[PDB]
Formats: structure tokens, sequence, C-alpha cells
RNA sequence: GCCGAGGUAGCUCAGUUGGUAGAGCAUGCGACUGAAAAUCGCAGUGUCGGCGGUUCGAUUCCGCUCCUCGGCACCA
RNA sequence: CGGGGGGAACCUGGGGAACUGAAACAUCUCAGUACCCAGAGGAGAGGAAAGAGAAAUCGACUCCCUGAGUAGCGGCGAGCG
RNA sequence: CCUGGUGUUGGCUCUUGGUCGCGCCUGCGUAGGAUAGGUGGGAGCCUGUGAACCCCCGCCUCCGGGUGGGGGGGAGGCGCC
RNA sequence: GGGGGCCUGACUGCGAGGCCUGCAAGCCGAGCAGGGGCGAAAGCCGGGCCUAGUGAACCGGUGGUCCCGUGUGGAAGGGCC
């Protein structure tokens, strides 16, 4: 019995499964449901429907991803500070790359995503690390300087 | 999971998983265990028969072709030239009707008894209180009754081993020297292969030559698969 | 007609026999059966988009309503 | 005919290394029995249905064999 | 838009019997017969081969003769065939 | 009618028996240092105890003792004979 | 008919021809061949001193056979002893 399931792991676990639930067993008592369904190239293609589908979309995750790590891990970014010559006033929030970055030069990133324990004031600059995609992870040179 | 045998060593080399073939097994034997002297290896194994009807208590013999002068005594039981023959030939205890009158008085010194047609009368019935509840009487269906005394005890010193299944349903028996040549020690593993083949039993059904190993003496266990 | 099956046709018929036999064993049978008989399959049912049912008989049965399982 | 089953001393039960046998109850002798039964002590007392056999040795282990009892298919 | 209700014998499918025979009577015979039925007709029936057949051979179905009453079926009995 | 199997007659869990595979432990009639389960091969065996002296502990019972470990250490013991 | 020695024909393949007989039954048999056995040998022995110790046909079994096998090499099955 070539049981599919809709929304199972032997648990409400779903799809990603297909087992064998014997008879009428099978029938009318797991997947009567809302749980499931059963084999047919019809079904079966189901499983090939989807599975392309996200292998195409995690592989363009994978592409998109990679067009800004190269744009990025390239290019430099400088930032009009004001301040001492260490920290600033008021903080480099990542988020401040964020936005600086995203709209004064050109490409955005969240804010999040990044590695930025406490804003950053020392001024000069760094290249850290900020993970864009979790096994593509973007470094890049954060100059900020007082312009004072 | 450690045990009590400086074996270990030796033991080590064994490794239990496929019960391989003959000369493998000579080559491995024969590398496996020369303690003090060179090892008696030796093979051993056991059949689906059942002796609790002696319709399948198996013996009988395959003369090794390969020399000796050893093994399970032996009294040439006949008269004038046969007592020349057997004792020639290479007998243990070799004599006719005063010798079987030692063993009435209390004198069994050999294991078998081959005595030849010119005796087996005395033998078989004045020996035959003797030796009839143990096995050590001739019988003329029991490898022990023949007028080829010399040719009999002659294999037993040229190159002598036989049968005979011990009760629960095993066979025990040389089949070479441990650093004799390999290949000769598969050449004896087979005569017993054939000898044996041979003696067993038409009371059978299914897998009947069960187990069939080569081991040594005082030294190692390996399985083996005398079919090759 | 009122139970042929409806995953197709199976209601009816058959004449049954019964003797005691010893054929090839050791000898002829033993005849002494003119009797006659029913034979026949089950009912059940599910739902078009609640409201339905079914009827039907067993095997081409189940198969089958599963063809409508399908739509 | 098949398989499970009972077969030892007058009555009736006991052991799978077998390897050494009875026991409860009656029968014989002896105390308690002032009667008795009952009690105790003792003794007597036996192939474990038949035969060989695996069996040093097995009666319970191996095979076939008697009369038996329970349930199945035989003659068409 | 159609059916239905008919129709002597004929046809197909559904269901389906004792006598009688076997000088009894239980497998068997009478038979897939009589009879109840539904249904097409003017005829229905069947109708291009998972066929037949052993020679490297035939080639839908139906019907008449023949093939044998042999091959054979069976209390291998009455018979059936 | 009663009555195993089986089909629709699906879930979760408690559980107890046989059989084969591997592993462990196991065999006390008498002579037998000694509780010898067989039949082999067979005078040699061992040193992670430097020893069978002693120590406890784990285990199997028919007095003992068989078996498997930990420890205490200064060429010995045991099999053969 | 009483005793003793050796031995198995208390044989196969077969029997010309006769007994009673409607049927099929049952009954007697010299001699032919292979092959033994008793005697030296003239021979006698294919059960017993004889008449009762009895059952066709079917179905099926078993020890040979090594005749038939439904394409063909087999085989289940099958024919004969």
């Amino acid at each position: 019995m070539k049981v599919i399931l809709l929304e199972p792991l032997e648990n409400l676990g779903d799809v990603g499964q297909v087992v064998d639930v014997k008879p009428g067993y099978a029938r009318n008592y797991l997947l009567p449901r809302g749980l499931a369904v059963l084999a047919t190239e019809s079904n079966l293609k189901a499983l090939e429907a989807r599975i392309r589908a996200q292998a195409k979309r995690l592989a363009e995750r994978k592409a998109e991803a990679e067009r800004l790590k190269k744009i990025l891990e390239n290019l430099t970014l400088t930032i009009p500070v004001r301040a001492g010559e260490t920290k600033i006033y008021g903080s480099v929030t990542a988020k401040d790359i964020a936005e600086a970055l995203s709209r004064q030069h050109g490409v955005t990133i969240d804010p999040k995503r990044l590695a930025l324990e406490k804003p950053i004031k020392e001024l000069g600059e760094y290249v850290l690390t900020y993970k864009p995609h979790p096994e593509v992870p973007i470094q890049l040179k954060v100059s900020v300087v007082a312009q004072e | 999971p450690k045990h009590g045998k400086r074996y270990r060593a030796l033991l080590e080399k064994v490794d239990p998983n496929k019960i391989y073939t003959i000369d493998e097994a000579a080559h491995l034997v024969k590398e496996l265990a020369t303690a003090k002297f060179d090892e008696t290896v030796e093979v051993h194994a056991k059949l689906g028969i059942d002796p609790r009807r002696s319709d399948q208590n198996v013996r009988g013999t395959v003369s090794l072709p390969h020399g000796l002068g050893k093994q399970v005594r032996v009294l040439a039981i006949a008269k004038g030239e046969k007592i020349k023959e057997a004792e020639e030939a290479g007998a243990d205890y070799v004599g006719g009707e005063e010798i079987i009158q030692k063993i009435l008085d209390g004198w069994m010194d050999f294991d078998a008894v081959v005595a030849t047609p010119d005796v087996m009368g005395a033998v078989g019935s004045k020996l035959g209180r003797i030796l009839g509840p143990r096995g050590l009487l001739p019988n003329p269906k029991a490898g022990t009754v023949g007028f080829n005394i010399g040719e009999i005890i002659r294999e037993i010193k040229a190159g002598r081993i036989e049968f005979r299944n011990d009760k629960t349903g095993a066979i025990h028996a040389p089949v070479g020297k441990a650093s004799f040549p390999p290949e000769k020690l598969a050449d004896n593993i087979r005569a017993f292969i054939r000898a044996l083949e041979a003696h067993k039993p038409e009371g059978a059904k299914g897998t009947f030559l069960r187990s069939v190993y080569v081991t040594t003496t005082m030294g190692p266990s390996v399985r083996i698969n005398p079919h090759s | 007609m009122k139970e042929g099956i409806h995953p197709k046709l199976v209601p009816a018929r058959i004449i049954c026999g019964c003797g005691n036999v010893i054929e090839t064993y050791s000898t002829k049978p033993e005849i002494y059966v003119e009797v006659c008989s029913k034979c026949h399959p089950f009912y059940t049912g599910q739902q078009r988009f609640v409201d339905t049912e079914g009827r039907v008989e067993r095997f081409q049965r189940r198969y089958g309503d599963s063809y409508r399982k399908g739509r």
C-alpha cells in the first residue's frame, strides 16, 4: 500500500514520506483523513513536481547569493562617521552598514544576518563576516572614518 | 573480552568468518603452530547421522597416501607366514592364539585387532568375550579380519589412520603434518574428503558432512570447505 | 437485479459436490454430492463531498472506489 | 492402518548420564494391641508387555513385536 | 427524442425436475431434456485467431456429409461419446 | 446451528511460548591426589598475576570443589613423568 | 507306516493329450529344453497317502519391466511380469 504522506512522518511529520499501512488499515484508517494520498503515477509525479521545484529554488538561492557574494566581497564599503580619533558619538550599527551600503552604494542586505555583537565605534575599518546565506558567508572591507 | 591462552598471538592469526578452503588451510595451519616440536595438526568434523541406531555408525579408513609409523596400536593375529608378513609390514603387536591367550589372561595392548582368516575363529570366539563389547575384536565388516595381514599392518606403518565416529556424531583424524608441504596437506584433507564421503551411510537426508575443519592439536581452529 | 456488484457483475450460480479422496495415495475417491449453492462478495461507501455511499462488491470494489478516489 | 496413550512382584504409582530400584496398600515374623482394628519394628517381596539392539554398563536410550484405550482414513 | 404490449414453431442467456435405466439404488442415466423467466428478431447463434497443428502447415464464423460411434469419459457397470 | 483460517475488521501498549543463529555457565555410580559429559589432536604449558602462597569477590551445587576477575609482587607451578 | 543320510522340482519356459462341463470352472498328465538333487546306478522329484484348508471382475499397492508417453529429451502417468 504505497501510502503517500501529506502531513506525515508516522505522526503529523508531513510530506517527505510514503510507507505501507496494510489494506483497509491504510485506506480509511490512515489516509481517509486529510493527511495523505496513494501512489498513482499522478502522486509520484507530485513528488517529482516539488522535488524539482525546490531543487531549482534552492539552486537559485545559491545563485543570487553568489552574485551578491562576488559583487560585495569584491567592493569596499566606506562610511562618513562623526567624532574623535576612536569611537564615534553614536556607533556603527551593522544596520547602519545595511542602509548606508544599501542605498548610498547599491545593494541592500537585511540588518540582522551580519556580525555585530556590539555596535562598533572604534572607527577606521575592519573587514567582517556577515553570512547572506549559511554555507556561503559574505566577508567585506567596512571602513568608516571621521569625515568629522 | 580476553582469555587464558598465550595462544593469543596465534589466535590473533585466526579470524573465524570464512570457512575458506583446503590448501589455504594447510598453509595457515602450518604457519599457525610449531610449539615445542612441530604441530600435530589434524582434522575433525561432524555428520548429520544418529548412532542411537548404528545403521550409520561409520568407520573404515582412507590410507592417507603419506608416510607414517604411529597411532592406534594393532595386533596381527594369525599363524606362520601371516605373522611374518604382518609384523614385517609394520605391526605393533604380533602373534596368534598365544598372543590371544595373553589377552584372555589380561593383555589387549592393541586398540585395534587385525586377524587373518587363519585364526579368525580363535580370535572372534576366544576373544569374542574379551573384545566384543568394546570394539577390539576382528570383524569381517569392520576393517579387522583378512588374510592380507602383511598388507594390513604394512599400511598401519607406511601411512595409516582410519575412521570411527564418536557418540553424538563426529569423526577424528590426522590429515597431514604441520610443517609438511602445504599442497600435500591438501592432498590428505582430500584423502579424508573421499574416504569419508564413501563411509557416509545411506540413512542421510540433507547436510551430512555438516562441519569439516582443519584444526590443530594445541593450536588454531579453522573451519574448512573440502569441496575445493 | 439488486446486488450484482457495481464495479462489474459477481451475482450467482453453482452446483457443488463431495466425497472422500485416497486417490494417488491409495485407491479411488468416493463421490455422493449432487448439491447446489450460493457464493458471493460484500458492500461499502465514502463521499462525493459530504453526501455519497457506494453499494458495490468486494475487490473490483476496493481498487474501483479507489479509481473514483482519483476522480 | 495412522498417531497420543497402559502395561514390574497379590493391588497401584516411581528415574534424561541408563549405567545402584522400589514405594503407598495387602502377605510372614515381633513388640504396643489387657480384644480388636489402628499403631509401629521388621522381614518376605520384583522381566519396568517380547525380542534383539545403540549400550563397559541403559529394564527409563534404538528398531521391530504382543493384548489394550482414546480420536482419524480401509476394504470401494 | 426512446420503451413498453404483443406473436403459432424458431433463437440466446438466466434457473432448472422426478419418474424411467442402471431388472435395487445412492456416484451415473434420463439432461442441460420438460417447465418459469428476460430478451433480439425475422432470425437470432457465432464471427479474423493469447486459433488449429505437428509436415518448417493450415489459416474467421455458420451449416450439410465424414471424421468414429473410433480418441476416449465411467459403481470403466447402464451407458455416454 | 456451533465451529479454526480469511476478506472488508483499524490504533496504541502490557505479554508469554517454540524454534534456529551466536555467547555464557553446565556432566559429582566405584578406583581415581580429585564432581572424567563425550570423542579428537595430543608433554608440554605461562608470565598485563612477576606467584597455584595468600586475599576477597562473582558464580554453579550432592562434603569437598569446578570456574571467571580484582589484589597482595621477587623463577615458581602445573600438565608429562 | 517306524528310523536314519544327504537335499529342495513345495522348478521356469511348457506340456501331446484325457476326466466331469452348456458357461467359466475345477481335475490328471508322458514327454522337450534349460537346471539342479537323491542313488553307483535300472531311475524317482514340478509339494505332501488321496477327496474338503475356497472366491471371477472391478479398484487400488507393492517387488521387476526398462513396451507407451500425447512437440521433443525427460516425467507424472501409463501397458506387461
